[PDB]
């Protein structure tokens, strides 16, 4: 997976 | 229950028993604040008008960055610590390693202080990457640069380019839009089958998937939180999956020590008989760093 803020 | 009592004495006793051999540390920003490094997830910083960004958080997004890296490196300059001096809490983890107790440290931090304090690559899961190494953005070259090299380029406001191929060189942190390191999920699968104790320091456990790590512990595994605030409990504003239970009548394994991380680890160390060793270690390591600027 990818680094998301929201 | 493996803790005789739900206190620091109880945890210290359990640590010195034959039952406790493999310790996982989960750490966050609160272990580096006393080294003068701010929480890059809290209300530090806001005034990025300068950089002409499409939206605020574009400064830490990977697509933006590879297109316009100057903002990030200029902000890196503003935020760059004057010195990398690890704290008592970091040196505590080095003590664990020296005593044969450290299975792994999972860190949310990118400041390299774990490495400087003498944790090796093998001991660490940098869940969000690190500044300790940087690599050329060209997959074919992928040339590695130390932090010193990155420091210089940042503090001399000259963009980092590869010496071999002149590509951009990015610090090995996880920008937004990058994939979380595969090592995180790899190590989690393997490590939580062996853990006898979870030390949780300097994190409010708000960022996922790092927060979920506490649910990976076996039910019997004692869990100690050293932090300025209690954290990790079930959150009804989400659902209602085994959060921290410190204070209920069903509490059997979780302990919260409240204060500066530094003071927490000193207290745990004092109970273990390690305070002198820890003090001597910090002082000679600090002096060594102070001596090297
Ligand atoms: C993802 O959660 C990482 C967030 C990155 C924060 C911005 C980087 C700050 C740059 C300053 C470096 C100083 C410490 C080595
Ligand atoms: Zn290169």
């Amino acid at each position: 997976p990818r680094k998301q803020l929201a | 229950r493996l803790l005789d009592e739900l206190t620091l004495e109880g945890v210290a006793r359990y640590m010195q028993s034959e039952r406790c051999r493999r310790v996982i540390c989960l750490v966050g920003a609160g272990i580096s604040t006393s080294a003068g490094i701010p929480d890059f997830r809290s209300p530090s910083t806001d005034n990025l008008e300068k950089y002409h960004l499409p939206y605020p958080e574009a400064i830490f997004e990977i697509s933006y960055f590879k297109k316009h890296p100057e903002p990030f490196f200029a902000l890196a300059k503003e935020l760059y610590p004057g010195q990398f001096k690890p704290t008592i809490c970091h040196y505590f983890m080095r003590l664990l390693k020296d005593k044969g107790l450290l299975l792994r440290c999972y860190t949310q931090n990118i400041d390299t202080l774990e490495r400087i304090a003498g944790l090796e690559q093998e001991d660490l899961v940098e869940a969000h990457g690190t500044f300790y190494t940087s690599h050329c953005v060209s997959a074919s070259c992928r040339h590695e640069y130390p932090l010193s090299w990155m420091k210089e380029k940042i503090f001399s406001e000259v963009t980092p380019k590869c010496e071999d191929c002149q590509s951009l060189v990015k610090p090995d942190i996880v920008f937004f839009g990058e994939s979380l390191p595969a090592r995180f999920f790899s190590c989690m699968q393997s490590d939580f089958l062996k853990v006898d104790l979870l030390l949780v320091m300097g994190t409010s456990l708000q960022v996922q998937p790092f927060a979920s790590l506490i649910s990976k512990a076996p039910l019997s595994t004692p869990r100690l939180l050293i932090n300025k605030e209690k954290a990790g409990q079930s959150d009804p504003f989400l659902g209602m999956g085994g959060g921290m239970d410190f204070d209920s009548k069903k509490a059997y394994r979780d302990v919260a020590w409240l204060g500066e991380c530094d003071q927490g680890c000193l207290a745990l160390a004092e109970l273990l008989g390690w305070k002198k060793e820890l003090e001597d270690l910090v002082r000679r390591e600090h002096a060594s760093i102070d001596a090297q600027s």
